[PDB]
């Protein structure tokens, strides 16, 4: 992950041949280590990664071995360098034409590979060493979202985005502006005999490329086209003519896309800049020409019945919605899932308790340690006198005693309405006894 | 196996094979009970052997045969077909060994036996979760090859397909629509799967299900390697529901084998009920089940579906999502609506009932609530009113036998029990009645279920029996008594809880004895028939426990009970002596499998049925006339109960045992009689053994005189039984001798070992017996004298004081016993006797000698124990003097018959003649006073006697005792020391020397006398004796003498040998010589030792056992080449090894027992570091306080003249390179001393290691040559590992480098040699040393240039290629990561039996270090002694100094 430095021990002319080799040849793992190896030192890396590059672009530009397993052969070579020690990817922010090479020699079969390598190339803009981002090319690469991608894919384009925001805020969302425009035109003309599963890739390709904007944010320039962007009446049209006719006709399974882009296109927000150095402020726009809301409104029965086929979609496409349409159900169990990633670091330590009194020495155990590591102690009861039943039995044994202490008699922390309680009033709780309603919260 | 089952199998293996499968077509269904495949190995082996005959006809590779024998396929599909059949009602499934040839038909052409093919596979691997043994078989043939079967039927999907092959790496369209020819139209099957989609589509329903039934395979191997996922479920799995609903039977039972597949897996299974939507009034199921009972289905398909019902129900969910959509009211419904439905499919439906009402809990509640049980009954007795007054039926009886279970396991469930509340209420009591009052139209099966029913709801409430009771019900199980029981297992075994339940009520007791029932359970013990079902199960077990039960809780009857159970016991002993023998034994083993829980059990009110008397004389009997074998457990139980008889009244069964005994010998003398007394004593010997405590009543008995008349007369009939060699034959004499003697020792041995015996009481049997035996050895039955007397021999191993104390060997109260028998002069008359017969020639000289050693171990043995013998004490040598004269004379007598056997006891006679001495339990003053006694002199004369007996015994009979304690006694006069020296047996001498100093003392006066006869003696011993002699007066004269060395002056040469021992003794001589002298002023002139040690070289390629001549020869040329200096730094440096242990260490004699190798090697180094650096030894006196290698006078030029000797043969070149590797591990410093011209040899080591490849592993090897390049590849690793030399390194480097591309094999070899290099490293600076070299040399473009230039495209090139990876990779790692840590960088980041023990030895033979190498160079001077006299003296010096 450092740069390593050593003799240089190995001249440039064999390496010529070696990587010919290497290239001409299989079960190269081993090959594989022996150049990364050799290339450790700053003179043989950059030679040979240039090298390589060089004869990659030849394989295809340019064109006994054929082009096309020799370009996967290095291409997997480049992958297998860049991956290991992060320095072999600085060769490509020390030149920064090889990269215009490498973009250049792309063809159908390339992405598929190419992704990978470019989402690992992508560390160069990690640490922002470009010195000079003004001559990347980036067009061809974002022109290359037409063709036909997977999900690995698509999460490399996503952290290569996330890597490029920085640097191509203004042209990225120039080319998205226009692919987003159109993508949506292509589905407003083919409305009329539109397929969900036969253009499934054309609600694929728009509700990814949607969200990538959502990542992008939005500039002051583009809020014209933006505004004009929101205001498609091909949801209404949908929403009113083919959602009736595609739900007692066809598989909501591709049907739930649109949903997905219906939420988004609505979820676009205003990124005004990555000040900070892990996130970029987001502010929330408006829409003022907008029946959206009416539209939620409308098939709200339908949201919530998606919502609770999966609640996974609140964490990835799903977050713009207002709660509001929510029932609780699903929102209680999105709180759950959101309270349970923040776990933290959870020690483990013993509880002792005796059947006489758990209240009293659970309060007496618990009050001498702090609300983080209380909060993430692993409470292993030990019961006196009944060791019979498992830590968990343990547990859940201990929190019924502990609700029946806290409305026990003699405790009177509490007065019984019934199946509820109150808090027992101000003269008949003793003033020791506040710290008690510190321990039931 | 079966009698029609032989019948099947007979006529399966007979038949013709064209005859085969229509005589299979004829076996339709299993009406039958399970079996095991064992039955069939003869028709399962040669079905296999035929399909694998057709198969071949065919090709089982491509198919070839397209126009294919009708009659082929019709006998393969019925054998599939009928294989199914067996194998689904078969147990032991996993030797199934004909799934080997089930894949061609699963790729066959014929649909047919595709489908039939792959059902056996599907039944087969439905198991797996199970079974899972199945699998070994399953494993002949890969499963993943069925993914080819995957994608889904279509009508001719797609004419082109695609096929992978290798190296183009391509994947193009193959032609089928060809089809001009059956040959060309893993790859192959998948090609032939597309073929059989595209080409023929009219019969594509049979592939539309192949395709299935490969899915359900690959669901049943692994549903991890499966393409599960949400469009499966949500396609395939409605299609194949679909399929049910509405497709033909034929396929559809395919889809509904499919489906079972789907829902064992358990796996999306809340999705898979959702989906499959049963849970609606009108679900799937149960709309067939309309479909079933509405219109008629075939029979077949009709089991198929049901058997796939009875799957459904037994899942949980499954059947609670049925019994939510109202499966009950249908039932209920159709079973109280329409009569008119078929009695089978009633059966169906009572099976489906079975089921269900059992797998879940609220279905039970519901049923309750719902009052089906008063349907039931209605139905039941409708049943059974069709069944009454009408002729028997089948399917009728076994549907009532169908209710019966059903109602039997619904009363079995305390949980089930909530329906025993309208019992009653409704019409059962009035169906069981009439069944029971009609019970031999029944099957016993549904009895039983009745009785089960009857007992559980009985003890449920026995509140209820009366109202039972005056139903008449009783009096209907009476009746059924009347008729005799049938062969019903499960019948037998309930009907005592039917009994007990009976007993429940106290007048049914009453009746119950007054009707006497329980003759039937009394007799049912004594029928073969029910014998193997009685083996079978648990009978006895459990009608023994039912009877303790009804004795304990009921013992009103118990009179009666034993009235019958003893009247039995006599009726069973009756017939046993005119029966077959294994009949009568497995009968006695399970009746007293059943006594053995009858009688003698611990639960009050058993011993009420505990009689001593009758039960035993009843067992006497039995065990009087039939013989039992040892290892069954009839034997194991009828010990027990036997143990506890004898235990509870010892006296009265022994009284009885001993007047049926003497009642027997009364009788007429014949061989089976021989037999019962066999067998008698057999029993009383072990009840004996096993006693662990006796009651001195019991000895008493023993003693009364009606046991010692019993005894003496059975000692008279064995005598009488040697009069007629015909009626009893002589080994049978010798065997009833044998057991007789034991029997008496161990009764001896008891009443001797009872604490505070009477000593007359022992005295009176003991001398009887003896004087007896006595009396009968000098009889004419000479055959078994010598029996007799070992039978003597043994009462005197017997009658054996106790020893307690740990080495103790005297009589404690036996010995004025002894003697006052007066033993010694029978002794005498009785040798005087053997002398006298052999006189008289009736003897042979090896049975007289036996005779003689014999009498010799006895006396050995008798006179061990007596106290003070050869003791000179004034007053008790009044008899043990007489005794010791007796034996003198006695010893004296038998000189000259003396041999091999005879030894061991004649010195076990010297050891007791000598244990004062021996045991040191004098001061050694007494003994130097007490010369002058008359002990003494007979002492001296015995052991004149012994030395003349050894000394006329050859080499082999010297050899046995050639190391025992006493020698160094013997021998300690002088004048038997120059006798037995002229005897030349000098063994025995250096061990003498060994353990004391005297004989040394003498040896020092005879070494200069024999000093000349040193060369060529042809001696071993005598050589080896003078080389051990000399180092031991040396350093024992270094010890304040020094003088006696000096005078000793001489010259040895040595002669030519071809024995190996005598070459390697002279080079032991040579090493004594020369240690001495290069420490030592030595006299004796000796020569230049090398042509010895070529001589060795020679000798070793031809001679054996080459451990101990080259390790002398290593040992030797270190100590030449080394110097004193290096030895005592080399010493001290082993001493601080334990120098720094700071142990307690109090002893010196652990002191000197772990280091005797510093002991041996030099004393002057180990004394001046013990008297410098002492250790923390205590000494017996308190405690003391305690608190890069360079040497000198090397001899580098022998190792030069060495180094370039060049021999021919491999094992001196190979001993030569091993002594080369030693020294420079040793002494490294030589080679910086090499001639900077001499460095050209190497390339002999370079070329001749280059000679074979280890890695490369060719044919037509020699291991001896794979050792030698070892061994020569190891010289140059040492060179550069362990030497921290440059310029030599640079200059093999540089040839290595040279040599390497010459050829594939060399590139190999020293790509290897640089790793392995690298690798091993003995220390970290050079190590550094060496990368910075090995970077500096460039070697890395070389070695990568011969690399790539070689690179030739072969196939074992990829191999050659990733072994030459690992060096380059390696050391490139290496030239990357810094000097710091790259050291710590690592990897991957009787010709036959002499071959086998050399091939064993080479790898034997290692690298050894200084510290076990000097330990075993000593050990041969130490010879493994673990303490000599120098070590003694050297010890006092230690405390002294």
């Amino acid at each position: 992950i450092a740069e390593r430095e050593a003799a240089a021990s190995v001249p440039i002319d064999i390496v010529f041949g070696l990587i010919h080799m290497v290239l001409q040849c299989g079960n190269r793992r081993n090959l594989y280590r022996i150049i990364h190896n050799i290339s450790a030192n700053k003179e043989v890396r950059i030679f040979s990664v240039e090298t390589l590059v060089n004869s990659i672009y030849q394989a295809v530009v340019e064109g006994v071995i054929a082009p096309e397993v020799i370009t996967k052969r290095g291409f997997e070579a480049l992958t297998y360098l860049c991956t290991k020690s992060s320095d072999f990817t600085t060769v490509f922010s020390y030149n920064t034409e090889l990269i215009n090479k490498i973009l250049q020699a792309t063809n159908k079969r390339t992405i598929s590979e190419s992704v990978k390598l470019l989402s690992t190339v992508g560390d160069c803009f990690n640490n922002d060493k470009v010195a000079e981002p003004e001559n990347i090319e980036v067009r061809k690469y974002i022109g290359f979202l037409e063709y036909d991608m997977t999900d690995d894919t698509f999460k490399h384009f996503c952290e290569f985005i996330k890597k490029t925001d920085r640097f191509y805020r203004p042209m990225y969302l120039l080319y998205l502006m226009g692919g987003s425009k159109k993508s949506l035109e292509e589905c407003l003309d083919k409305k009329a005999e539109f397929n969900s599963h036969t253009h499934h890739k054309g609600i694929i390709k728009l509700v990814r490329m949607l969200s990538l904007v959502n990542i992008m944010g939005i500039t002051e320039t583009y809020l014209d086209s933006l505004m004009e962007l929101r205001e498609m009446p091909f949801w209404e049209y949908y929403f009113n003519i083919i959602l009736p006719k595609e739900k007692e006709s066809l598989y909501a399974s591709s049907i739930l896309p649109l949903f997905k882009a219906f939420v988004i296109v609505h979820t676009i927000q205003m990124y005004i800049g990555r000040n900070e150095n892990i996130n970029e402020f987001s502010e929330i726009p408006n829409s003022d020409s907008s029946i959206y809301y009416s539209v939620v409104e409308k098939e709200k029965d339908l949201i919530n019945t998606f919502i609770q086929a999966d609640p996974d979609l609140l964490f990835h496409a799903f977050a713009g919605l207002q709660k509001k349409i929510l029932d609780f159900d699903n929102k209680r169990i999105y709180f759950y899932k959101k309270i349970r990633e923040d776990v933290q670091l959870r020690p483990t330590i013993s509880l002792m308790v005796q059947r006489g009194a758990v209240f009293e020495d659970t309060f007496h155990q618990l009050m001498r340690l702090n609300g983080e590591q209380v909060r993430n102690a692993k409470f292993n009861i030990k019961f006196a006198g009944e060791e019979g039943v498992d830590a968990g039995g343990l547990t859940r044994e201990w929190y019924s005693e502990l609700s029946k202490e806290m409305f026990n008699a003699n405790y009177a922390l509490f007065t019984p309405i019934g199946s509820s309680y109150q808090p027992n009033h101000i003269s008949h709780i003793n003033p020791e006894h506040l710290v008690y309603f510190k321990f039931i919260g | 196996p079966g009698k029609q089952i032989s019948n099947t199998i007979k006529q399966l293996s007979n038949l013709p094979e064209e005859e085969l499968p229509t005589y299979l077509n004829n076996i339709y269904e299993w009406r039958c009970a399970k079996t095991d495949l064992l039955y069939w190995v003869d028709v399962l082996d040669r079905f296999d052997e035929i399909l694998k005959a057709v198969v071949t006809e065919y090709g089982l590779g491509q198919f070839q045969n397209k126009p294919m024998k009708e009659s082929d396929k019709e006998m393969v599909y019925a054998i599939l077909k009928f294989q199914k059949l067996l194998v689904e009602n078969s147990s032991n499934k996993s030797m199934f060994s004909s799934f080997d040839v089930v894949e061609p038909f699963i790729y066959s052409f014929e649909l047919d036996l595709a489908i039939e093919a792959l059902y056996l596979v599907s039944f087969f691997a439905s198991k797996i979760h199970i079974q899972r043994s199945i699998k070994t078989s399953m494993a002949l043939m890969k499963m993943e090859t069925l993914k080819t079967l995957i994608e889904r039927v279509k009508e001719k999907p797609q004419s082109m397909y695609t096929y992978y092959d290798e190296t183009t790496n391509n994947c193009k369209r193959v032609s089928i629509k060809k089809a001009v020819k059956k040959g060309i139209y893993q790859e192959i099957r998948r090609f032939i799967h597309a073929i059989r989609l595209h080409e023929m589509a009219e019969q594509h329903e049979k592939l539309k299900i192949i395709r299935m039934l490969a899915f359900s395979a690959l669901v049943y191997y692994n549903y991890t390697d499966l393409p599960i996922d949400s469009e499966f479920i949500s396609r395939d799995l409605p299609e194949t529901l679909a399929i049910i609903n509405t497709e033909s039977y034929q396929m559809r039972e395919a889809a509904v084998t499919m489906i079972d597949a789907i829902f064992r897996m358990r796996i999306r299974h809340s999705a898979v009920i959702a989906a499959m939507n049963a849970q609606s009034h009108e679900g799937m199921i149960m709309n067939l089940l309309k479909k079933v009972v509405n219109e008629d289905v075939p029979e077949h398909f009709a089991i198929v579906f049901f058997n796939f019902l009875s799957s459904c129900f037994a899942s949980g969910p499954c059947v609670s999502a049925l019994f939510s959509a109202g499966i009950v009211q249908y039932v209920c419904n159709t079973l109280r609506d329409q009569p008119d439905i078929s009695y089978r499919k009633r059966m169906r439906l009572v099976m489906g009932a079975n089921t269900f009402l059992f797998t879940l809990p609220a279905p039970f509640t519901w049923f309750i609530s719902e009052n089906g049980i008063r349907i039931l009954s209605k139905e039941l007795l409708l049943a059974v009113d069709v069944a009454l007054g009408n002729i028997k039926d089948h399917d009728l009886l076994m549907y009532i036998n169908s209710i019966m279970k059903i109602i039997s396991q619904l009363f079995k469930n305390a949980g089930t029990a909530e329906a025993m509340r309208g019992f009653l209420e409704g019409e059962f009591p009035r169906a069981i009645s009439l069944i029971l009052f009609h019970s031999e139209e029944f099957t016993p099966s549904i009895l039983a279920y009745l009785f089960s029913a009857v007992g559980d709801y009985i003890h449920n409430e026995p509140s209820n029996l009366p109202f039972i009771i005056e139903a008449g019900i009783f009096d209907g199980f009476v009746m059924c008594m009347k008729k005799e029981l049938p062969e019903s297992p499960d019948f037998l075994l309930e009907l005592p809880n039917l009994i007990e339940a009976f007993f429940l009520n106290s007048e049914l007791i009453k009746k119950i004895d007054e009707e006497n029932i329980l003759d039937r359970i009394f007799e049912s013990f004594e029928i073969v028939n029910l014998s193997n079902i009685i083996l079978m199960y648990d009978i006895g077990r459990a009608y023994g426990i039912f009877l303790e039960n009804l004795v304990r809780h009921y013992p009103i009857i118990s009179l009666t009970v034993k009235e019958k159970i003893y009247n039995t016991m006599k009726n069973l002993e009756s017939m046993i002596p005119n029966t077959d023998p294994e009949l009568m034994r497995l009968l006695l083993g399970n009746l007293f499998r059943m006594m053995h829980r009858a009688v003698y059990r611990k639960t009050t009110n058993n011993q009420l049925i505990t009689d001593k008397g009758l039960l035993n004389n009843r067992i006497i009997s039995m065990l009087m006339l039939i013989e039992i074998p040892t290892e069954t457990e009839l034997y194991t139980d009828v010990m027990n109960i036997l143990m506890e008889v004898f235990d509870e009244d010892q006296t009265y069964v022994i009284s009885y045992i001993a007047k049926v005994i003497d009642r027997v010998m009364k009788n007429k003398v014949t061989l089976e009689n021989i037999e019962k007394i066999k067998r008698i004593l057999l029993i009383v010997n072990y009840l004996i053994f096993k006693n662990e405590e006796t009651c001195e009543e019991f000895i008493k008995h023993c003693t009364s005189k009606g046991f010692l008349q019993i005894v003496k007369r059975i000692s008279q009939y064995f005598d009488n039984l040697k009069k007629d060699t015909a009626l009893v034959s002589v080994a049978k004499n010798e065997s009833l001798t044998n057991l007789y003697y034991s029997f008496t020792m161990g009764i001896l041995k008891t009443v001797y070992r009872y604490s505070k015996t009477n000593a007359k009481e022992y005295l009176k049997i003991f001398g009887l017996l003896v004087e007896d035996l006595l009396s009968k050895t000098e009889q004419i039955d000479h055959l078994y004298y010598t029996q007799r007397m070992h039978g003597l021999k043994n009462y005197i191993m017997v009658d054996k004081s106790p020893q307690q104390y740990p080495q103790k060997n005297e009589f404690v109260v036996t010995q004025e016993y002894l003697m006052g028998i007066n033993l010694s002069e029978t002794l005498m008359e009785h040798a005087k006797n053997s002398v006298s017969m052999l006189k008289d020639e009736k003897i042979t000289m090896d049975a007289h000698k036996k005779v003689v050693s014999s009498i010799l171990e006895v006396l050995s043995i008798y006179v061990r124990g007596i106290k003070n013998l050869f003791v000179p004490v004034k007053e008790p040598k009044k008899k043990v003097c007489e005794i010791e004269e007796h034996v003198l004379i006695i010893v004296e007598l038998l000189m000259d018959y003396i041999d091999k056997s005879s030894i061991e006891h004649l010195l076990n006679i010297v050891k007791t003649a000598f244990f004062v001495t021996l045991r040191k339990q004098i001061t050694k003053e007494m003994d130097r006073e007490n010369e002058g006694s008359a002990e003494y002199k007979r002492r001296n004369i015995l052991g004149s006697f012994f030395i003349s007996v050894f000394l006329n015994l050859p080499k082999e009979e010297t050899e046995a005792v050639l190391k025992s304690d006493i020698f160094t006694i013997l021998v300690k006069n002088k004048k038997t020391f120059k006798q037995v020296y002229n005897k030349n047996c000098f063994g025995l001498l250096q061990y003498a020397a060994i353990k004391e100093s005297r004989v040394f003392s003498h040896l020092v006066s005879f070494i200069p006398k024999m000093t000349k006869q040193v060369g060529a003696s042809t001696d071993p011993a005598f050589l080896k004796l003078y080389a051990v002699g000399l180092v031991f007066v040396a350093m024992r004269d270094t010890l304040k003498k020094t003088t006696v060395l000096s005078r000793f002056i001489g010259n040895i040469v040595f002669a030519e040998s071809t024995c190996p021992a005598v070459v390697e003794a002279q080079g032991i001589v040579i090493l004594a010589i020369v240690k001495l002298k290069i420490e030592y002023n030595l006299a004796i002139t000796i020569e230049d030792p090398i042509i010895h040690l070529n001589r060795i070289y020679a000798i070793v390629e031809t001679a054996e056992q080459k451990e101990g001549l080259v390790i002398l020869a290593n040992l030797l040329i270190r100590r030449v080449i080394e110097s004193k200096e290096a030895a005592k730094e080399a010493v001290d440096t082993i001493i601080k090894n334990k120098h720094l242990g700071k142990s307690r260490m109090y002893t010196v004699h652990t002191v000197c027992s772990n280091l005797r190798n510093a002991l041996f090697y030099s004393i002057s180094s180990f004394l001046e570091y013990l008297s410098s650096n002492f250790e923390c030894i205590s000494a017996g006196w308190e405690e003391i306080r305690h608190k890069i290698k360079i040497y000198s006078g090397l001899n580098a030029e022998l190792f030069r003249t060495l180094f370039v000797h060049r021999a021919t043969g491999k094992m001196e070149q190979i001993v030569r390179i091993h002594s080369l590797c030693l020294l420079v591990v040793s002494f490294p410093q030589l080679i910086s001393t090499l001639v900077p011209e001499d460095y050209s040899f190497f390339m002999y080591f370079l070329e001749n290691h280059a000679a074979y490849s280890k890695s490369l592993k060719p044919s037509a090897f020699q291991q001896e040559d794979k050792t030698l390049a070892y061994w020569s590849g190891h010289f140059i690793m040492l060179i550069f590992n362990h030497t921290t030399y440059v310029e030599v390194k640079k200059y093999i480097l540089e040839k290595v480098l040279e040599l390497l591309p010459t050829s594939i094999n060399a590139t190999v070899i020293f790509s290897e040699l640089i790793q392995e290099i690298l690798t091993m490293r003995f220390s970290k600076n050079t190590f550094d040393e060496n990368t910075a070299l090995v970077k500096e040399m460039n070697c890395l473009e070389v070695m990568i240039r011969s690399t790539m230039q070689i690179d030739n495209r072969r196939k074992d090139y990829g191999s050659i290629m990733e072994i030459l990876t690992k060096p380059m990779e390696y050391i490139t790692r290496i030239l990357a990561v810094d000097e710091k840590e790259a050291f710590y960088e690592e990897v991957t980041q009787q010709s036959s039996s002499e071959q086998s023990e050399k091939n064993e030895f080479l790898k034997s033979l290692c690298i050894l270090p200084i510290s076990k190498l000097i330990g075993k160079e000593m050990e041969i001077f130490n010879a493994d002694e673990r303490m000599p006299f120098v070590q003694k003296i050297l010890e006092g010096s230690i405390i002294s100094n």
